[PDB]
């Protein structure tokens, strides 16, 4: 899947995720909310 | 079509919604098939 290479480039640098599959949900119920 | 805003919702082609990983989709059907080349992808 996610080379380990570009797993720890993904995981070390600051990601905040867009919500790609329910991520309006994710903040109705639970930046990117705003 | 509960709560919506603006104008009201144009709809014809009465055909359930369908998950899909983008999110929720009216118009579509269910195919599994495969297109290399989509001159317009969703
Ligand atoms: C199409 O059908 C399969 C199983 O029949 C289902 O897993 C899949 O979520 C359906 N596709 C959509 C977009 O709902």
């Amino acid at each position: 899947a996610r080379s380990a290479i570009e797993d720890l480039l993904f995981d070390k640098v600051t990601i905040a995720d867009p919500g790609y599959m329910q991520g309006y949900d994710d903040c109705m119920q639970q930046l990117i909310c705003a | 079509s509960s709560t919506m805003s603006q104008y009201s919702r144009s709809t014809r082609s009465m055909y359930g919604p369908l998950q899909t990983p983008v999110g929720c989709v009216l118009g579509l059907v269910n195919s599994s098939l495969f297109v290399e080349d989509c001159k317009l992808p969703l």
